[PDB]
RNA sequence: AGGGAAUCUGAACGAGAUUCCCACUGUCCCUAUCUA
RNA sequence: GAAUGUUACCGCAAUAGUAAUUGAACUUAGUACGAGAGGAACAGUUCAUUCGGAUAAUUGGUUUUUGCGGCUGUCUGAUCA
């Protein structure tokens, strides 16, 4: 059973398969930046707590996600 | 006050029990004479209290707790925390945990000042032990054995751990307790000491196998005579 | 194996043991043939016969040789004690014959088989089964006396004691009728007589005691003035790792005389010479120096009436063979008895409760009347736990009656603003 | 007894209906129907499938911020049975009950507006 | 194991059946018995009811 | 040997040829089930274990100190629908087990995952290695 | 297969007749041996297990019973029995002057055709002082050694659409063959209720035509099912009241509601009367009519003597599956709906 | 814009054969239901 | 299934078959008995194994209610059917 926070997600498919819990931290000002979308809402907020209840439809609201969030990297 | 005594014919007292300096906690068996073992030595004094978690007889390694507090894991009926809350008294605080591990007795050896735990454990519970209890918590491992409660035997007065711990180990983590620690064993060579004796301050109930050479052993290391 | 074998198959003399396994083959295996059947069906019908009494007293014989304890490969004790209480070589004739007795029987299965397979009528056949089984007979009817002996050795081996020669032992020694009876009766539970005559026991009694947190044990012996009886005592003081405790007895009784004992002790000391002697007094004062040149010995004056340097006797013999923040405790604890069991005035456990009731599986424990409520009207408890789809404890709180006129309160300020049209 | 929700549904889960379902991590799924079991085995989204509770939550087709939805709670510290204080309770929750469905009627009227 | 007509289990269980096991049935069929006959007296008063 | 009171009816999941995980922190990774102790007997019928049973079991993919010898298995996962006197019927994820002497003593020192809330009941050194019940 | 269960065959009718009956004592108060009722129904109870020794003692327990409707039997005879070296034999039976419709609907295979002329020289054989009634009592009282009653139920207050009912032969095991065949007496015409027979932790005897189903294919082929079974000790959880709601009510649940599922029971209707909610399973199906009878016998082990302390009563729907035990939890739980407003 | 690896046979082979490893299945444990 | 007036209901029981099975768990016990190592049994109660008779409350299975829904193709000139 692992546990990360979603910025160690984002900087690295191979990540998911593994992973459990993606947790939402808001004491950083990254996270804040990440709140501030048109993403993050929308389902999105339970999808990180539950990895393995997803399905591929949901794998790929996440993958399309972390594109977003490279970008503004 | 070294007590020897069975559960149904079973060696195992921590597993069936749970005994702290306020209360004790026993399981419904068929048999009343493990109730009645408790009731000669103690009395009416600290109440011993007919109990099942999640309808297991397996009590003793299934919960927390010291005088001030009492952990329950998330299988805990609402019947049983109703149970629980009637026969103790208010001095003693009942709080049931959500958690990904369940067996309390394996995951929080404690005392009324001091606490070990599992190293994975949720920060949620570590700091819910600091309040319920208002014991220090550590994170710390017995020479590799990664369940803290099975393998230490603990009190206000000494501890007794597993024979496989190191010296080292035993300077390092009596430091942590700040109690003398003898490596022994219970039960003619059980290396599961937290389940093999129940302890407080001034009680120390063992199985029906433990050789005196090691009674004489929990005897000095918790100094009852 | 190990120190004692009670664990044997017993052992049928001889004439009976053919009744077992005869009657056996007579009954476990098919009886009956026609002789219009096929030569083939009769073959194969005798030699069913045949081997089955073969592995019959085979297994009567096996069940005896790895029974019995390899006498020479157990251990120097037991080799030389069973030496002692048996003539070895005769124990050796007897096994030897027995294991001949195998090896014949199993000769003769091999032989009637073989010789069966060529058989032309139904007679001839019977006539060499008869022939076999009848031959396994007289094999085992020569072993009338071997096995008369086994059954003897197999019941007096299995009434012998287990003593330990890898634990902390102490012989206990001395003329026959001292008083050392009385000693071993004194330290421990072990029925020993004390009967006014030379040779009342006849073997190593041992008694087990515990000091110092460690299992002891004292071996008894029945003494020394060569017999199968007294040879028993010499060869327990060389075998085993232990100390010697030579008993005197400085009175008008015994019937023997003390110098007698000085003799002995002096003529049996090279045996004992290893062992650091113990010795226990229960010109004339001088030959008592005489015993103690001698260089380990110790005296020591006793009476067995008292209870208290019987005790001290023990103490430096184990002597001599290990040589060789505050806690909380709640007042209502402190202030509290011990529980007598003995005792007429006590509280009644819940153990005298349910025997009081009646029956241990038969009683159910009220869990109610233990637990603490602010009225004891109430302590039959009902709790209804569940009302109308939603459970009741997840309603439950302290201060629901205000917590709801909070919700009244918030009633009315939706009420009149007009939601409900 | 504990009359519980469903994973999926957030329906009613009565003893000895459904199947409850334990993780390697050690977790509790209980569901009300195999309709539900099925549909959390072919690792389906609830808030995308309409007929469940979670959907109509987040679209707002039902109310989910209320004051008689916080009495709900899984409550934790008990209490020492007072006769009176469960006597209150029996009238309490036959009380909000009655709120909460005309809270959640008076929800429908405000939703349905605009449509005569 | 014991059969269900080995004698020494007939004999242990009529033993039971001379103690509570029987009075605690005598104590029901009187209970059924009273019930029985407070049925014949509220049929009467639906007796009377027609009889007003 | 070694279970503690009564043992109830629960229904059986794993058959004699069937291959379960390994629990405790041993060295065994999985483990081939080849006889089931005390089972009953009928014709043509395998043998089949549950939660909570002690079968004999080789290990297959694990340590060679494991391996070589042929010991007692407790199974602490099942994975086949089984009931609970409390309402509910509960499955798990995979099949699971742990090894032990005849005397229901534990070699390992940690059970890894959930352990059934039938086998912490009835073998209580299991319950003393458990770290999850249910 | 069971040898004893043999000639595997039809039964002669779906009434199957009690084959034996409890004993007797010549001391006891006169009491009802056996009660007929319609087996439609089964349900899942839970209940807190206070049976020492066990591995639930103090634990809850969820199981399986059965709803057997029984409506309150009506006494319409007493036959009496003479003991001889061929068996028994019926020397008398006395009937009640006044019988239901029912009942000479059962005395005829078509109804609607006859003339309904039944026991009307029966009734006009009464027509006086008794004289003749009486001198037939007089006849049982003075011989026969036994006395059954003659009933029938209630087949209308019974949703069933087969309006005929069913007579019955009940002995009495009430001491005194005088106050067997006068307690008939204190009886004719009038009706005996459920819990007058039975109460709760009482064991029974539920005999039942066991679930018809026809041809089948030394194991033998043939007819398997619609075969007169006896099953014995099946514990009575709940005898319940027609008039009282509440009946699915316990001393937890308390919510007023019938036993009686959401839109009844499957293939049968609601329950509108007394019933009776038997552990376990009884033989045959729903809509079959079944005959308990009590015992035999003084059978006390701990399965027979311990209370049962009901917690929760399921009457979620069987017909599709259970989510909501009242119709008011479904339109709580649903919200308000289309066609509501 | 069904695998894979060996071996016996005439380095890949050829629907050659055998053995093992991995996956799969009502062949079975243990049958159950539906349609033609 | 004709027949023994017809016809209906309630019955009796000659005769024939027949069925239950084994294991251990708690007290009784760490007592009897035992140098020790060990270590029982009756009465009381609790489960399980095999076998049989059943039954479908729930779980799982099952679907020409082909019940509803989704996909692929195909026709009404296109939507919906």
């Amino acid at each position: 059973y692992h546990e990360t926070s979603i910025l160690d997600f984002v900087r690295t498919i191979s990540m998911l398969g593994e992973m459990n819990k993606f947790t939402i931290d808001e004491n950083d000002h990254e996270w804040k930046i990440l709140k501030k979308l048109k993403q993050t809402t929308d389902e999105f907020r339970s999808c990180i707590e539950d990895l393995k209840v997803l399905g591929k439809k949901d794998f790929k609201m996440i993958l399309r996600w972390r594109k977003i969030a490279r970008e503004i990297l | 006050m070294a007590t020897r005594t069975q559960f149904e014919n079973s060696n195992e007292i921590g597993v069936f029990s749970k005994l702290t300096n306020t209360y004790c906690l026993v399981a419904v068996g068929g048999s009343e004479n493990f109730y009645s073992a408790f009731e000669a030595e103690l009395g009416d004094a600290i109440p011993i209290v007919h109990t099942t978690i999640a309808g297991t007889r397996i009590i003793g390694r299934m919960t927390a707790g010291n005088r001030r507090g009492l952990l329950v894991p998330t299988q805990t009926t609402d019947q049983e925390l109703q149970h629980l809350r009637n026969s103790l008294p208010d001095s003693v605080k009942i709080q049931r945990v959500e958690e990904r591990l369940s067996a309390l007795g394996n995951v929080i050896c404690c005392n009324d000042y001091v606490a070990l735990v599992h190293p994975d454990i949720d920060r949620e519970t570590e700091e819910l032990i600091s309040d319920v209890l208002g014991v220090e918590v550590f994170r710390q491992t017995i020479s590799g054995n990664i369940l803290v409660g099975s393998y230490c035997s603990l009190s206000n007065q000494g501890g007794l751990v597993h024979p496989q711990t190191s010296v080292q180990d035993q300077e390092e983590l009596s430091s942590l307790l700040q109690v003398p620690l003898v490596a022994g064993t219970v039960n003619r060579g059980s290396s599961v000491v937290g389940a093999g004796m129940v302890v407080n301050d001034y009680l120390a109930v063992t199985g029906l196998d433990t050789t005196a050479p090691e009674l004489s052993v929990i005897e000095s290391i918790f100094r009852l005579q | 194996m190990q120190l004692s074998w009670k664990d044997i198959p017993t052992v049928a003399p001889a004439n009976d043991l053919l009744d077992i396994v005869l009657n056996r083959t007579q009954r476990k295996t098919p009886t009956v043939i026609r002789p219009g059947f096929k030569i083939t069906r009769i073959r194969a019908f005798y030699m069913r016969k045949v081997k089955y009494t073969g592995e019959g007293f085979v297994e009567k014989f096996e069940d005896i040789l790895k029974g019995f304890p390899n006498i020479n490969d157990v251990h120097p004790f037991h080799r030389d004690l069973m030496d002692t209480l048996y003539e070895k070589n005769h124990y050796k004739i007897s096994l030897a014959a027995i294991s001949r007795a195998k090896s014949l029987v199993e000769q003769v299965a091999r032989d009637y088989v073989r010789l069966l397979k060529f058989g032309q009528s139904l007679f001839q056949c019977k006539q060499l089964k008869r022939a076999a089984l009848g031959r396994m007979a007289t094999i085992v009817k020569k072993l009338r006396d071997p096995l008369a002996y086994l059954e003897q050795v197999r019941q007096h081996i299995g009434r012998l004691p287990s003593i330990d020669p890898n634990t902390r032992t102490l012989l206990i020694c001395g003329y026959p009728n001292v008083g050392k009876s009385s000693f071993l009766r004194c330290i421990t539970k072990s029925d020993v007589d004390v009967q006014p005559y030379a040779f009342t026991t006849k073997s190593l009694y041992v008694g087990h005691f515990d000091y110092k947190y460690l299992r002891f044990q004292a071996i008894d012996t029945p003494g020394i003035l060569m017999n199968n009886i007294e040879m028993q005592s010499i060869y327990a003081i060389a075998h085993l790792r232990s100390c010697v405790l030579y008993f005197m007895d400085l009175s008008e009784q015994c019937g023997f005389t003390i110098e007698a004992q000085v003799k002995l002790f002096h003529s049996i000391k090279p045996l004992f010479a290893n062992k650091s002697v113990m010795v226990v007094i229960n010109e004339r004062a001088q030959l008592l120096e005489s015993v103690k040149e001698v260089p380990g010995v110790e005296i020591m004056t006793s009476s067995c009436q008292l209870e208290e340097n019987v005790m001290e006797v023990r103490n430096k013999a184990c002597e001599k063979l290990l040589a060789s923040r505050t806690p909380f405790i709640p007042e209502s604890v402190k202030n509290l008895k011990k529980y007598d069991p003995e005792d007429p005035n006590r509280r009644k456990l819940a153990r005298d409760i349910e025997a009081e009731n009646g029956g241990a599986g038969v009683f159910n424990v009220n869990l109610k009347d233990k637990y603490l409520l602010e009225d004891d009207e109430w302590k039959n408890d009902i709790m209804p736990e569940i009302l109308d789809g939603k459970n009741v404890y997840d309603f439950l709180d302290p201060e629901i009656a205000a917590k709801l006129q909070a919700l009244e309160e918030e009633e009315e300020k939706l009420e009149n603003e007009g939601f409900y049209n | 007894m504990r009359i519980y929700q469903c994973h999926f549904c957030s329906s009613p889960c009565y003893p000895g209906h459904g199947i409850m379902f334990v993780r390697n991590d050690a977790k509790e799924f209980r569901f009300c129907r195999s309709k539900c079991h099925k549909a959390f085995k072919q690792r389906r989204n609830p808030r995308k499938l309409k007929w469940t509770k979670a959907f109509r939550k987040a679209a707002g087709k039902e109310l989910a911020v209320d004051s008689t939805l916080t009495f709900a709670q899984r409550r934790n510290v008990p209490v020492r049975y007072n006769r009176e204080l469960v006597a209150t309770t029996l009238k309490a929750m036959a009380r909000i009950e009655e709120i909460r469905q005309k809270r959640e009627r008076a929800f429908y009227k405000n939703r349905m507006r605009g449509n005569k | 194991a014991k059969s269900l007509r080995a004698s020494s289990h007939l004999n242990a269980k009529s033993v039971k059946r001379r103690g509570v096991f029987q009075k605690a049935v005598d104590a029901r069929e009187q209970r059924i018995s009273d019930k029985l006959k407070e049925d014949l007296l509220k049929q009467k008063l639906e007796d009377l009811k027609k009889k007003e | 040997n070694g279970a503690q009171g009564t043992k109830f009816r629960i229904s059986l999941g794993l058959p004699v040829g069937a291959i379960m995980n390994c629990a405790d922190n041993s060295g065994a990774r999985n483990l081939y089930i080849i006889a089931v102790k005390g089972s009953g007997s009928r014709l043509n019928r395998l043998p089949a274990a549950s939660l909570g049973d002690m079968v004999m079991a080789t290990v297959k993919k694990g340590k060679p100190e494991l391996r070589k010898k042929v010991m007692p298995a407790i199974v602490v996962r099942q994975a086949k629908s089984w009931r609970r006197r409390d309402g509910v019927f509960l499955y798990f994820e995979d099949n699971a087990g742990v090894i032990a002497n005849p005397k229901g003593e534990m070699k390992g020192s940690a059970i890894t995952g959930p352990v059934g809330k039938e086998c912490a009941d009835l073998w209580p050194r299991v319950a003393s290695n458990s770290g999850v019940v249910v | 297969g069971h040898l004893g269960f043999l000639p595997r065959k039809r039964a002669a009718s779906i009434r199957a007749r009690v084959k034996a009956f409890p004993k007797d004592d010549r001391s006891k108060p006169v009491a009802l041996t056996s009660f007929l009722g319609y087996k439609a129904g089964m349900t899942t109870i839970v209940r807190d297990l206070d049976r020492p020794g066990s591995k639930f003692h103090k634990r809850e327990v969820v199981e399986a019973v059965t709803v057997v409707d029984t409506p309150p039997v009506v006494v319409v005879g007493v036959v009496g029995y003479v003991e001889t070296p061929r068996g028994l034999r019926s020397l008398t039976t006395v009937w009640a002057e006044h019988l239901s419709d029912e009942v000479k609907r059962r005395f005829y295979k078509n109804w609607y055709k006859s003339k309904k002329k039944a026991f009307t020289k029966y009734s006009a054989k009464y027509a006086q002082d008794g004289a003749g009634i009486e001198r037939e009592l007089a006849r049982i009282k003075k011989y026969a050694s036994v006395v059954r009653v003659l009933v029938h139920t209630q087949i209308r207050k019974t949703p069933l659409a087969q309006k005929k009912a069913h007579l019955a032969e009940i002995q009495l095991n009430g001491g005194s063959i005088s106050e067997k065949v006068d307690w008939a007496r204190e009886h004719f015409e009038k009706t005996v209720a459920v819990d007058s027979v039975f109460e709760q932790n009482e064991m029974i005897d539920a005999i039942a035509v066991t679930k018809g189903h026809g041809f089948e294919g030394v194991a033998r082929a043939g007819q398997r099912g619609y075969h007169s079974r006896t099953s014995i000790n099946h514990k009575i959880y709940r005898v319940g009241k027609g008039d009282d709601e509440a009946n699915g009510a316990t001393s937890f649940d308390r919510t007023k509601k019938t036993i009686t599922p959401m839109g009844g029971f499957v293939h049968y209707g609601e329950i509108k009367n007394d019933f009776i909610m038997v552990k376990g399973c009884i033989p045959g199906n729903r809509k079959r009519i079944v005959t308990l009878r009590k015992s035999l016998y003084t059978n006390t082990s701990r399965k027979a003597l311990e209370e049962v302390s009901l917690k929760w009563i399921d009457t979620a729907s069987k017909f599709g599956k259970g989510r909501f035990q009242t119709p008011a939890e479904k339109h709580a739980f649903m919200g308000t709906l289309k066609k509501d407003l």
